């Protein structure tokens, strides 16, 4: 009766089913569609499909691990960034915002009458979370090292630098599935990354 | 003013329970938002008093020159009202700030301009280097005093103001809703007991069709 | 392991006699054959909702919350069939877990369990989101029996002043945690750094266990002193000075 | 980093050493579980057994006469106590008709004096027990609504289920840990 698990319907099916494809109302404004929370959706299949993706994909697991924490921290980061206003702030929470972001926009984002974002094929959706998690913690190892030795960078100065490398990581969402061909997607995804391990070695 | 107009239910007691925990968590950030920025105001009256006793020195030692000036050159006070058209020092504003709130700070600047490079040509010039350098280092201090004073003013207006919103949560927010909690809590007591009776009736009532029988 | 499965689509009945099925066995192995034995109930909030079911299917009229007037002395039954006996070997150690409807804490089934049992351990969410295993949470949970079973010639002589002394590093930390994201990394000190740096290892390292790694009591402390060595022996205000001598410098 | 190099590879067989090793235990543990279970099922092998050779010496008693209708006076009057009815009904085999109907009639004046009560109870010509069963009776009451098992296989099913601590406690042995009773 308005998004609660308050009533005797909504909390005796969470303590039944297995996964919770769970939506919300404030998060509809958005033009996002989906819905989609991602804080109260779960799903328990997780050690079940162990074997499915350790053996078929053999890399997805520490990627969805990563992933998924990357859109946490952003939360409890995101009421201060309200309330105090990203003044006075370290420069891993910045990679955290801007890559988290990222992944807001062109990941978990959907439009459902286009025709590239009809079908989404699970080849493609790792392959597109395979540059994402790569430019973070790249992101993070460059910060990390060169925080205490000389010439000591931010994020504002790696964007406005790498803003042609922020255009191939957000144009991803836009190469057509249906159209391209099955080896035509992984190999620009393949190539994207030699153009994200010799764009850092621009900088140092 | 005493209750939030809604009606008791079980969804609208989760709701403002919700809404009770949304607002200690907004006055949790700005119960320590208000003393992290008074432990920055601590500071700047750790600092504001300490200024000020430097301020008694260099007024004294640069004041000490000014007779290294005048038992030399006797009065020269009518070269410096008459013969001046650009001064050198420079002040440029800056923005630094602390937790959300911003503080205007005062910074040095240094302009290339002087018109006394040919004072003290025909006696000497040497002694009024003496106090120019002695005089130029105070406004090297006195540009800190007076950035150090326009510090408090920003931190002593944001703090008075973040107070009220830590109070208006504690004494008028908070309290209309824990207020409006404790009359669901009791008006669904009793529509359980007014159903309490009708669910007895109903039973006796089957007890009577079957005592016929 | 004696193994007792009750599952969601068998009877509502027969969840109420699952509960009691097993702590009559685990009477007969403990104050019969003086085992010790650990009595595992899984989802005390899943007996309540069946005991719910067949109370109304009883034709009797619900209590407080719908749940039957006589729910503390059910629950009672089952609970206190615990403890050690006079004369006897055996134990009986009960371990209920339940699932708390909208995370409330006044709801009549966490209520009545508070009541009865001897603290909690309080699995937190905010943990579980940020992919920790187990992600028990520290700051609530409470054993009320703890200071009886542990000490020398139990687990060992400084595990009462190690575990307070983590549970104040876990709470100074986790306030220099929020007042960080407050002010900055530039204003906090050498004091706020360090319960930083404690705070990123002791929920890697001490909560972070993993599923299969059974860490014996004897390495829960030696993980727990190799946090306590981020701090000098200036800054342990809760361990007492003489095991702070015999402990610390290893 | 020709350090680094190593490990970032010996990570990935580590790992891979790691598994096997929990794969070793598993199958250790699965042929352990069902080495319980098969040495469970040849101690309940001996006892549907046992029970059957109590099966075959019952019916070693059907075949007497003289320990037999001393036997179904007892079995019809415990069931003309069981019921307690104005009219009972008693079913019994085709061949064992007057080996009933001669413990029918010894039995209802021993029924009077110990109850107070009068009875009509007669002996169905019609329908039979089948004859695949080991002996007893059946007492129906009046309208056939409430009837009572004392047929000798229903008897030693009930005998039996209650005496499994005691033929357990002789047949193999006592518990080695069992140290109290109450």
């Amino acid at each position: 009766p308005g998004g609660d698990f308050s009533d005797p319907v909504t909390s005796a099916t969470l303590g039944i089913v297995q996964v919770f494809w769970g939506l919300d109302k404030k998060l509809a404004q958005r033009k996002h569609f989906p819905s989609v929370n991602w804080l109260i959706s779960y799903s328990k299949y997780m050690r079940a499909l162990d074997e499915y993706y350790d053996k078929h994909f053999t890399e997805f697991v520490p990627l969805r691990t990563k992933a998924k924490e990357i859109l946490q921290e952003e939360e409890d980061l995101a009421e201060i960034v309200q309330l105090v206003g990203k003044a006075s702030l370290a420069e891993t929470d910045k990679i955290t915002l801007e890559v988290a972001k990222l992944i807001k926009d062109d990941f978990l984002q959907q439009n459902g009458y286009t025709p590239y974002d009809r079908f989404c094929p699970f080849y493609k959706t790792v392959g597109m979370l395979s540059n994402m998690i790569a430019f973070y913690d790249m992101a993070r190892r460059a910060v990390e090292t060169t925080a205490q030795s000389d010439n000591k960078i931010t994020w504002s100065i790696i964007r406005e630098h790498m803003g042609e490398i922020l255009y191939k990581l957000s144009s991803m969402k836009f190469k057509d599935p249906v159209k391209d061909g099955e080896a035509k997607i992984k190999a620009d995804y393949a190539q994207l990354l030699e153009d994200m391990q010799n764009a850092f070695r621009s900088l140092e | 003013k005493d209750r939030i107009e809604i009606f008791p239910s079980r969804m609208a007691q989760t709701i403002m329970k919700a809404r009770l925990k949304g607002a200690q968590t907004g006055r949790n950030l700005l119960k320590k938002k208000s003393d992290a920025l008074t432990l920055r105001f601590r500071q700047i009256l750790k600092k504001i008093i300490e200024t000020k006793m430097l301020m008694g020195e260099v007024m004294r030692e640069a004041a000490f020159s000014l007779a290294e000036a005048k038992f030399t050159a006797g009065d020269f006070s009518t070269t410096v009202i008459q013969n001046v058209n650009k001064a050198q020092v420079k002040i440029r504003a800056k923005k630094d700030n602390v937790a959300g709130v911003t503080l205007p700070v005062f910074e040095h600047y240094h302009e290339g301009t002087d018109s006394y490079e040919l004072t003290g040509l025909a006696r000497g010039g040497e002694q009024l280097a003496k106090l120019k350098r002695n005089y130029a280092k105070a406004v090297e201090l006195l540009v800190e005093l007076a950035s150090l004073q326009t510090s408090f003013v920003t931190l002593d207006e944001a703090i008075k103001i973040t107070n009220r919103r830590v109070n208006a949560i504690e004494h008028v927010i908070i309290p209309r809703i824990e207020r409006t909690l404790a009359y669901i809590i009791t008006e669904l007591d009793e529509r359980e007991r007014e159903e309490f009776y009708r669910l007895k009736k109903i039973q006796e009532k089957k007890k009577i069709l079957k005592e016929k029988s | 392991v004696c193994l007792f499965l009750n599952l969601a689509n068998d009877p509502t009945i027969e969840r109420i006699i699952t509960p009691r099925l097993a702590l009559t066995t685990a009477e007969f192995l403990a104050y019969q054959c003086e085992k010790h034995v650990l009595v595992i109930l899984t989802d005390m909030s899943s007996y309540a909702e069946a005991l719910r079911e067949v109370s109304a299917a009883r034709e009797e009229v619900p209590g407080r919350r719908g749940f039957p007037g006589y729910m503390y002395t059910d629950l009672a039954t089952i609970y206190e069939r615990a403890g050690r006996v006079e004369g006897r070997n055996g134990s009986i150690t009960q371990i209920p877990i339940l699932t708390m409807p909208n995370d409330d804490i006044t709801h009549p089934i966490p209520d009545l369990t508070g009541y009865i049992t001897e603290g909690q351990i309080y699995v937190d969410r905010q943990l579980h989101n940020r992919q920790i295993y187990p992600p028990i949470n520290v700051l609530p949970s409470l054993s009320r029996l703890m200071k009886s079973a542990i000490g020398e010639g139990m687990t060992r002589k400084d595990h009462a002043d190690v575990s307070n002394q983590l549970y104040a590093c876990y709470a100074i930390g986790k306030d220099v945690q929020a007042m960080k994201a407050v002010v900055g990394e530039e204003a906090l000190t050498s004091d706020d750094l360090l319960y930083l740096e404690f705070l990123q290892k002791f929920e890697r390292n001490f909560i972070a266990q993993g599923p299969y790694e059974n860490r014996t009591v004897y390495e829960t402390l030696d993980i727990g002193w190799q946090l306590l060595r981020i701090f000098p022996k200036e800054m342990l205000k809760r361990i007492p000075q003489s095991t702070l001598s015999e402990f610390y410098p290893r | 980093l020709v350090q680094t190099q190593r490990l970032k590879i010996m990570e990935y067989y580590e790992k891979k050493e790691k598994q096997i090793e929990q794969q070793k235990k598993i199958q250790m543990s699965n042929l352990m579980n069902q080495a319980r279970l098969k040495v469970l099922r040849a101690r309940d092998d001996l006892i549907t057994d046992l029970l059957n050779e109590a099966k075959q010496r019952l019916s070693k008693v059907v075949k007497d006469t003289t320990r037999y209708q001393v036997l179904l006076d007892g079995l019809v009057l415990q069931g003309l106590y069981q019921l307690l009815e104005p009219r009972m009904i008693v079913r019994c085999r085709k061949q064992d008709f007057p080996l009933v109907k001669a413990a029918v009639q010894k039995a209802i004046p021993v029924y009077k004096v110990a109850t107070k009560r009068d009875v009509d109870v007669q002996i169905d010509q019609e329908a039979y027990l089948p004859e695949e069963i080991a002996g007893g009776v059946e007492i129906y009451n009046g309208d056939r609504k409430i009837k009572v098992s004392n047929t000798l296989e229903s008897r030693l099913d009930l005998i039996a289920q209650q005496m499994m601590p005691e033929v357990r406690g002789a047949l193999f042995g006592a518990n080695a840990n069992r140290k109290f009773l109450d």
